[PDB]
RNA sequence: GCAGCCCGCAGGGGCGGCGAAAGCGUGAAACCACCGGGGCGCCCACUUGUGGGCCCCGUCUUGAAACACGGACCAAGGAGUG
RNA sequence: GCGCACAACUGCGGGCGCCUAGUGGGCCGCCGCUGGUAAGCAGCGCCGGCAAUGAGGACACAACCUCGUGCGCGGGCAAGGGA
RNA sequence: GUGGUAGGAGGGCGCGCCGGCGCCGCAGAAGCGCAUGCGUGCGCAUGCGUGGAGGCACCCGCGGCGCAGAUCUUGGUGGCAG
């Protein structure tokens, strides 16, 4: 397993890279998920109902003998208000029972190991074409997977040139896919600033020495991280594995700086071991058919028997005898 | 064809029931001249019709004797569809000739 | 990879035709062995019945009186039904695996069973059968109680809480007793005569899950039938319940 | 590496409609409907030995439904050969039902064999009184027709009866429906 | 026409309405389990209505199959028709209801080529 | 997106007029007019009008059809949350 | 430590731990009682029930009798009956 | 093996919105009305009519998430009653 570096050629490989071990990590799915979901409400931002909604009256209760509920009633005469019921969550213009507070926890707490665990398994899903083109990706022009691009990404300079590029990557099918999958939001979402919704496209991580933020950003299907901050939300968006990734050369390289190699301590995440699984070869139900297991085991009991009657003519049938004496 | 020909004709005279609980899967006839419960095993699996109209059409609606009823030669009989309660007091006309559950 | 379980399905393939192969060849040589070994013991039946009756004959041709030696069992039939039933009759006929009316059981004519079988004669019918009595009964209405073995090679190994009523096949009785009896006339005589093998092969049947008896209980059923019941010691006459009951 | 687990569910195959049904039983549903279909299907019927070749019979669920006729052999598939013959009564050769056949005692002497040319004899079903096509060939069926005009020359009044349409007899007890 | 005649064996032809869904308009038919105490329903007394059970589950095999044998499959487009080729004995395709009229039309025409039965056209 | 013609003191009506249509979006239910069809309130059975089975739900209660209380109807809202 | 050894009958898997609800107005029958003239009264014991148990039979009828209860079909019955 | 109040548990149906992912829509979306079908059931799908611009499915995530009752709240409407 070792993959090519290309150029912007996009045919010339110039390197060729190993696979870092971070994109070997067996991918525990489960836990890509649990720290998507804590991720995902980081920039939760608070909501809540006025203190004062529906608590703005000087309304009693009437008591009983009036022939009438016994809610809050609005005090005063000669408005239509007056009389009415207030203060109750049953009540028209009323204070919801339990109003929603900004006090409420928005965010949610997740352990910084088990959250790097979790980016190294979903950076393990962009290694995988099968996971990649799951997940809505199409990677049938693309050379690789991983497909890694050279540091000479930096002399980009326009993005028509960019677009061009990615052109000659086989990403063309992938951002006409992203782009014309522009449509408008389905919900009352469209109302609240989020009107339009598009399909996830390629990730490019890069790094600093390969800055191509200002070339690339505005070809829709392309989202740019920096690899030393890469968060869920670009590696798995949607809690979906397999978001389809180019590499420039600088961010593939320090992969094995951030999450170190298997066995050893990370050199720029300080504390940090890659994940070790609680199995050792891969599809281990597969085990099942070793001879060292198959030796093992004991016969098991293949007799298929016929299924039972309870009708007394059918199981004196089987033994039939009765008549003898 | 006279019915009368060549079946006896039977009154369709209750469903078999309980003193409330009514099944009516089952028909209780009182076939003419049949006066006692050994008289009416001459009767056991002989096929019955129910000859009625609907919109001016004719239909026949054919059954089984199944099994006798009580000491008075009464048999219970199923048919294909269920008898309705308002032809309790018509007749239906007991074949001659045997008829299977399966086949009627 | 891929070969290794495609080379052990066809290993079990053969393994699965083999070992039906192996049972259906152990059901036709049991049969052709049952059917041996019932007219053995038929005869067996006859000669001991025939040597009671020379044994009674020969006593009033003199002056004496000869009963002979009660059966080793009872049958008994459960005729209340489980409602009401206080907590020591409850547990007795929990105990006699009646636990439903019409249904028929075999039980030990014991002393200890005796006295349980008076505690609850409230709800039962019970008497002597016969070996008419006792093979119209289990050649009729006989399940098995068969515990699973999931390993062919291996009969120690299996499951406890879960009993599954079964026929009573001659390959379920040459495996519940390790070859010992392989018949359903071999498991009829330790019955009949009362064998060491009577516990394990009265408790190997099922209960009778008989029917309600054509023309009726003819009265009050829960009554004994001292004054005109069902409902208790049917000494010998137990057959005249139990015939109509099978079918 | 399985991808199968770790996928998104993939849903561009097909959607069946309610999506809590599966997509076919391609496997489990021959072993439903061949065990479904043997449950319905029909007990083998008996061939009743009652009727002997020669025995008069009275047809009573057919296009005649009303006619004496005599009987000559059982047929496959529960049906049965007979002729009330067409000078006497206007009755063809026909296939019926063994069953709507109602036995009377009398027999007669028919020493003929009933091994006829079956496969163009016009069958009377149950309900249906379907105008058939009038009388054909009949190669043997002639000769047959000629040997029970034969047979029922030598009894006196059975030529009468085999003309006169069936009457019920009147019901005292069923004792007196014997025939 | 179906592969395999399934037939219907409904275990009734009854409808579970709701509980005076028949006295209240505002009671809806749609089937509400009466949990009141005193209530005919649940208590199961003679001359109530019935509620569902698990005893009244249609076959498993049998369950969701329309026109005898087949089962019905939302078409939303030509894209559709294509995994429907291979099985066509075994689907009755349904185009969905907002499907337009212009797309309608190419899938009735590829459903012909492909021989697969519409229940909409 | 009008007032041409006929009628009316008039409001207006009818033939028209504009427009893709709506004519101050959609237009549920309660309810009402007319028309058409049919006469159990429900469940079952079938050959649809018969038979059989069914008291009023909610609730508190040892016990509710209760001569216990709440409920005219319908829509919307409406109660274990932070 | 060595040696001996599976112990009436019948049935049958069993043991233990953790967390938590509802409940803490009961009523009725049987048998046995206490107070009371008695009570569809009041208070107990044992078991069963209702409550929360439909269905059948009791003319209807929380508790009586039969008897439990998925959805059907077929049979046989129970209590109770058969002008 | 199959009753079930209080009660506990499991698996689903449904609703607003979210991150995704498959799609649909002026050649007519949602909604609505009437039908048909599926479904033990929650409910679902389609046809026709209306409508005139959005919507659906699934996976996820958040929740002010499901009503016949509260002398419920608000609005509308009956009978009473010409
Ligand atoms: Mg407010
Ligand atoms: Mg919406
Ligand atoms: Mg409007
Ligand atoms: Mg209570
Ligand atoms: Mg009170
Ligand atoms: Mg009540
Ligand atoms: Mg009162
Ligand atoms: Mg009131
Ligand atoms: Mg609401
Ligand atoms: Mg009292
Ligand atoms: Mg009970
Ligand atoms: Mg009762
Ligand atoms: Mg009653
Ligand atoms: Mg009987
Ligand atoms: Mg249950
Ligand atoms: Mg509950
Ligand atoms: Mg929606
Ligand atoms: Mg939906
Ligand atoms: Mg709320
Ligand atoms: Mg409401
Ligand atoms: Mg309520
Ligand atoms: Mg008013």
């Amino acid at each position: 397993d070792t993959v090519n570096c290309y150029g912007i050629d996009g045919e010339t490989v110039e390197k060729q890279l190993e696979m870092p071990d971070v994109l070997r990590v067996p991918i525990r799915k489960d836990l890509v998920e649990d720290a998507f979901r804590c991720v995902r409400m980081d920039n939760r931002q608070p909501y809540a109902v006025s203190p004062n909604a529906g608590m703005q009256h000087s309304a009693h209760s009437w008591g009983t003998g009036r022939a009438m509920a016994r809610v809050p009633r609005v005090s005063g005469s000669g408005t239509t208000r007056s009389g009415q019921g207030a203060f109750a969550n049953f009540c028209r213009k009323g204070r919801l029972a339990h109003p929603t507070k900004v006090i409420r926890r928005w965010q949610r707490k997740f352990n910084l190991n088990a959250k790097r665990h979790a980016e190294a398994m979903a950076l393990a899903a962009t290694a995988i074409p099968p996971l990649v083109e799951s997940r809505g990706h199409r990677i049938a022009g693309v050379k690789m997977i991983p497909l890694v691009v050279s540091n000479s990404i930096k002399e980009i300079k326009s993005t028509k040139e960019a677009f061009e590029m990615l052109k000659r990557f086989g990403l063309a099918e992938e951002l006409a896919r992203v782009k014309e999958s522009k449509c408008i939001r389905a919900g009352k979402g469209k109302m609240r600033n989020r009107r339009y919704v598009m399909k996830k496209g390629l990730l490019i991580i890069y790094d600093n020495q390969s800055d191509i933020q200002k070339a690339f950003r505005n070809i829709a299907g392309v989202d740019l991280a920096c690899v030393d901050s890469l968060s869920l939300l670009d590696l798995c968006p949607g809690s979906h594995l397999g978001r389809l990734v180019m590499w420039t050369l600088g961010a593939f390289e320090k992969l094995n700086e951030i999450y170190g190699q298997y066995g050893k301590e990370a050199p720029l995440t300080s504390g940090y071991f890659l994940p070790t699984n609680v199995v050792s070869k891969d599809d281990v139900e597969s085990l099942f058919f070793s001879d060292e297991i198959q030796a093992f085991l004991d016969v098991p009991n293949l007799i298929k028997y016929e299924k039972t009657s309870r009708k007394p003519e059918t199981i004196e049938s089987l033994n039939p005898y009765l008549n003898l004496m | 064809f006279d019915p009368c020909l060549t079946a006896i004709p039977a009154t369709f005279i209750s469903h078999m029931r309980g003193r409330r609980i009514v099944h009516p899967s089952h028909s209780l006839l009182r076939i003419e001249g049949v006066k006692t419960r050994e008289d009416a095993k001459f009767f056991l699996g002989n096929g019955v019709v129910s000859l009625y109209e609907l919109s001016g059409k004719k239909m026949e609606n054919r059954g089984r004797i199944r099994r006798l009823h009580g000491n008075s030669g009464v048999v219970a009989a199923k048919f294909e569809r269920n008898l309705p309660p308002n032809k309790i007091g018509t007749e239906v006309f007991v074949k001659l000739y045997k008829v299977e559950d399966d086949d009627y | 990879s891929y070969r290794r379980k495609m080379e052990y399905e066809e290993r079990m393939e053969v393994l699965s035709r083999k070992m039906n192969e192996e049972y259906q060849a152990r059901r036709e040589e049991n049969a052709r062995y049952a059917l041996q070994r019932t007219k053995e013991l038929i005869a067996e039946y006859k000669e001991h019945m025939k040597k009671e009756e020379d044994a009674r004959r020969e006593a009033e041709a003199r002056g004496a009186f000869y009963v002979p030696k009660e059966p080793e069992f009872y049958v008994v039939v459960r005729i209340r039904g489980i409602h009401k039933v206080p907590p020591r009759e409850r547990k007795i006929l929990e105990l006699i695996r009646l636990k439903k009316p019409n249904h028929a059981v075999f039980v030990r004519n014991n002393a200890p069973m005796r006295a349980m079988l008076h505690k609850v004669r409230a709800y039962i019918a019970f008497g002597f059968a016969d070996i008419h009595l006792l093979r119209t009964l289990v050649y009729k209405r006989g399940m098995a109680k068969v515990s699973k073995r999931p390993l062919a090679n291996n009969s120690s190994v299996f499951k406890i809480g879960q009993d599954m009523r079964l026929n009573l096949t001659n390959e379920a009785i040459e495996d519940h007793f390790g070859g010992r009896i392989r018949c359903v006339e071999e498991l009829i005589y330790q019955i009949y005569m009362g064998t060491d093998l009577f516990k394990k092969a009265n408790n190997f049947l099922w209960p009778f899950t008989l029917c309600s008896p054509r023309k009726g209980f003819g009265g009050r059923k829960a009554k004994d039938i001292t004054q005109g019941g069902s409902t208790g010691c049917h000494y010998d006459k137990i057959g005249n319940l139990i015939y109509r009951m099978i079918e | 590496i399985d991808t199968s687990k770790l996928s998104m569910l993939s849903r561009r195959g097909i959607k069946v409609i309610p999506e809590e049904a599966g997509l076919y039983p391609s496997d489990d549903l021959p072993a439903y409907i061949e065990k479904l279909e043997k449950r319905m299907q029909k007990k083998p019927r008996v061939r009743r030995t009652d009727l002997v070749k020669g025995c008069i019979v009275v047809v009573l669920e057919g296009d005649f439904t009303a006619r004496r006729v005599v009987f000559l052999k059982q047929v496959e598939n529960n049906k049965a050969l007979c002729c009330g013959p067409a000078p006497i009564n206007n009755v063809p050769f026909f296939v019926i039902d063994e069953r709507y056949l109602l036995r009377t005692s009398t027999v007669l002497d028919l020493k003929e064999d009933v091994n006829i040319d079956i496969s163009t004899v016009f069958e009377s079903k149950r309900g249906v009184v379907a105008d058939r096509m009038d009388i054909d060939a009949n190669s043997d069926q002639k000769r047959i027709e000629n040997a029970i005009v034969d047979a029922v020359s030598s009894i006196r009044f059975m030529k009468r009866y085999l003309a006169t349409p069936f009457k019920m007899p009147k019901f005292k007890s069923v004792s007196s429906l014997k025939f | 026409e179906p592969y395999l005649r399934v037939p219907r064996q409904r275990k009734t032809k009854h409808k579970f309405n709701r509980f005076h869904s028949d006295r209240f308009k505002r009671v809806k038919k749609s089937w509400r389990r009466p949990k009141g105490i005193d209530n005919r329903v649940r208590r199961k007394l003679s001359g109530a209505i019935k509620m569902p059970n698990k005893g009244y589950g249609t076959d498993k095999l049998a369950k969701h199959m329309v026109h005898g044998g087949f089962r019905l499959v939302q078409i939303r487009n030509v894209g559709d028709l294509l995994p429907l080729i291979s099985q066509n004995r075994f689907y009755c395709a349904e185009v969905a209801h907002s499907v337009g009229a212009k797309k309608r039309i190419e899938i009735f025409y590829k459903a012909m080529e492909y021989g697969i039965h519409l229940t909409n056209g």
